[PDB]
């Protein structure tokens, strides 16, 4: 039960990976990417403000594993059956003015006195679940996130050089890099492992001056969050040969292709998974921008 | 046991009929070549309160060989915290390091 | 007995994958 | 001669000293190391990064590798099957262009 | 004497555990354990297929 | 409502005593380390499930 | 010279894939410490020699 000052930036919540084997904080891994531009453009539009009304808080019996689940779904490897209310209806509760369900540090949801498990501030998580509960809507017909517009954003957000391309437009860039066999997936799982909440609870709380200081601090943790995430969608991915070294080449880094089969070089969204990621991005982005 | 909509509606106030909801979680992914299904499945009856309370744990099986499948439960701590006995007889849990 | 000589080669079994009817992951 | 010889003279001398001429297997014939940043399976570093690489190094036939294999049979039922619709006129079939 | 109690050997509690298994799953690596421990963690894990 | 009654009633009168029965004792080496801490010596021969 | 040729040729075409087969898993206590480090869990059931 510890306060803040910034939830991340606090030991336990570090974000690392694997560079064919080492670690390196993501900023360090994304600086190893290259973009051939290619016709088109990705004129960002406007994320449709969230569907305000969130799922009804249903007690339900159990310990909703949320950090783990939200991510298993976003960049997992196949989350079988995502969006099921069950986990979110419950997560909704946390978004009330007074409850017992404490959000366990490790990434869970409890009752009364969780006991032992040092949960989060009750306030921070309050503002958190406020929005990320709506996330348990993406399933329903009238709330779908409407994904191809949203991926426009993911892009000038991920690639697109600062400022220059941070001006609404840019060419789809086909991204490639020196990989290491089964690179994309191995990398994704280092991320499935990651502690997300720490990132959001902090993202949905931090005042305003501190919020910007924070945006810069995780500029990269965040870009990395969705690089591995966007490749799930990006069409073809193949390996470009070079000179003994191999270079993973990614179809188009920004143009979600709404593909649902199961590649090998990467993750793969079932259809309903897009329904979920599309929605998750709508929220993080509406939020990232303020 | 197939309850049909006509019966849910006209059943005497007494009769407590058995219903039976699906487990759903343990169904294996459909193939990648399974002939697409055209018309949707329709479901009507729902339980107004949270069923499955008897449930101790559920979904004992690996996901992709390490991640816990979603909806999987794992047994509650208290269901194996076998602690001492009081200064009388009543058997109580283990302290939490605070007596 | 009269001290015999003996040779043995290292065995070898490569059955051709026995197709199973059981998944083992959800 | 005797190159095929892996080890030879597996028996105690006087119960501790190695009989003379006895060989003992070569290290490389059980140094089963990783796989490269590709596929080629190479020896274990010697604490200075990268390794021989069976084949791209000497000849010590090593006897232990990291073979990657398929988790379970790969050709089990569910054979793809496409439905076919044939044009219904064989007289109004574009054919032109390109 | 007065039979105000029955001494039984291995008691049977009230609540129990009852498990339903989809019968098509079955990790194929076979885990075999010490013959003795297969007797402690004997039924437990067995029921818990 | 009544299934609930006779049963409360049964618990109401379970006048049965217990007798240690065919316990066994395995000692370390025989069985695993993990299980071993769990075991404090001479576990009942007819264990349960847990 | 030719025994050498057809054989290079055989290796030339060994189009065979592998399937994990009847692996087993023993866990610590069951087997020795020395062998145990060597073993990383679930060794193939039909081992080799080495």
């Amino acid at each position: 039960q510890q306060p803040t000052g910034g939830y991340t930036t606090l030991e336990q919540f570090a974000f690392t990976i694997r560079n064919d084997g080492t670690n390196a904080t993501p900023t360090q891994f994304l600086q190893l990417l290259s973009w051939e531009a290619t016709e088109n453009e990705l004129v960002k539009k406007t994320i449709p403000t969230p569907e305000t009304h969130l799922p009804s808080a249903r007690n339900v019996p159990g310990n909703v594993y949320i950090e783990d689940a939200i991510t298993q779904a976003l960049f997992g490897i196949s989350a079988q059956n995502v969006n099921a209310h069950g986990y979110f209806s419950r997560l909704s509760a946390l978004a009330l003015p007074n409850t017992s369900a404490r959000l366990g540090l490790d990434g869970v949801i409890y009752n009364s006195e969780t006991i032992n498990i040092p949960f989060y501030d009750p306030a921070a998580v309050a503002n958190f679940a406020a929005t990320y509960a709506k996330l348990g809507n993406a399933s329903t017909p009238r709330y779908r996130a409407d994904m191809i517009d949203i991926y426009a954003h993911v892009g000038l957000e991920l690639a697109g050089t600062d400022a220059e391309r941070a001006a609404g437009v840019m060419p789809v860039k086909r991204a490639k890099f020196d990989s290491w066999e089964g690179s994309l997936i191995s990398l994704s799982r280092d991320v499935v492992n990651w502690k997300i909440l720490a990132f959001l609870i902090d993202l949905c709380s931090l005042e305003g001056e501190a919020l910007r200081a924070f945006k810069t601090r995780n500029r990269d943790v965040f870009r990395m969050m969705l690089f591995i995430m966007s490749t799930a969608v990006a069409a073809n991915v193949v390996n470009r040969k070079v000179t003994k070294r191999v270079d993973r080449v990614l179809e188009y880094i920004g143009v979600n292709s709404m593909r649902t089969a199961g590649r090998t070089a990467t993750i793969t969204y079932d259809l309903s998974r897009h329904e979920f990621a599309a929605k998750f991005l709508q929220l993080t982005f509406t939020r990232w921008n303020a | 046991q197939h309850v049909d909509a006509e019966s849910i509606m006209t059943a005497p106030k007494g009769k407590l009929f058995h219903l039976q909801f699906m487990d759903g979680l343990l169904r294996p992914e459909p193939s990648a070549f399974d002939p697409p299904a055209s018309g949707e499945d329709m479901r009507l009856i729902y339980p107004l309160q949270p069923i499955s309370v008897a449930r101790s744990m559920r979904a004992i099986v690996n996901h992709n060989e390490v991640d816990r499948p979603r909806g999987a439960v794992a047994p509650s701590s208290y269901e194996m915290d076998t602690g001492t006995l009081s200064r009388n007889g009543d058997l109580l849990y283990s302290p939490v390091a605070n007596g | 007995k009269i001290a015999t000589a003996s040779s043995a080669r290292q065995a070898d079994v490569e059955k051709p994958a026995d197709v199973t009817f059981t998944i083992e992951n959800v | 001669i005797s190159v095929a010889r892996s080890m030879r003279a597996i028996v105690n001398h006087n119960e501790v000293d190695r009989p003379r001429g006895a060989v003992a297997p070569s290290s490389y014939e059980m140094d089963t190391g990783t796989l490269s940043r590709n596929g080629d399976l190479l020896y274990s570093p010697v604490a200075n990064g990268q390794v021989g690489i069976p084949k791209l190094e000497v000849d010590h036939i090593s006897f232990s590798n990291v073979v990657s294999m398929m988790t379970a049979n790969i050709r089990t039922g569910d054979d793809m099957a496409v439905e076919r619709v044939n044009p219904d006129d064989v007289r109004a079939i574009n054919i032109r262009n390109a | 004497l007065s039979d105000d109690f029955k001494q039984i050997s291995d008691p049977k509690g009230y609540l129990t555990y009852s498990v339903k298994y989809e019968d098509q799953f079955t990790k194929k690596d076979k885990l075999r354990a010490s013959e003795a421990d297969d007797r402690i963690v004997g039924p437990t894990v067995n029921l818990f297929k | 409502v009544s299934g609930l009654l006779m049963v409360l009633f049964k618990v109401m009168t379970d006048n049965r005593l217990v007798i240690v029965g065919e316990t066994t004792t395995p000692m370390s080496n025989t069985l695993s380390t993990v299980v071993n801490n769990v075991l404090r010596t001479t576990y009942h021969n007819n264990v349960g499930v847990n």
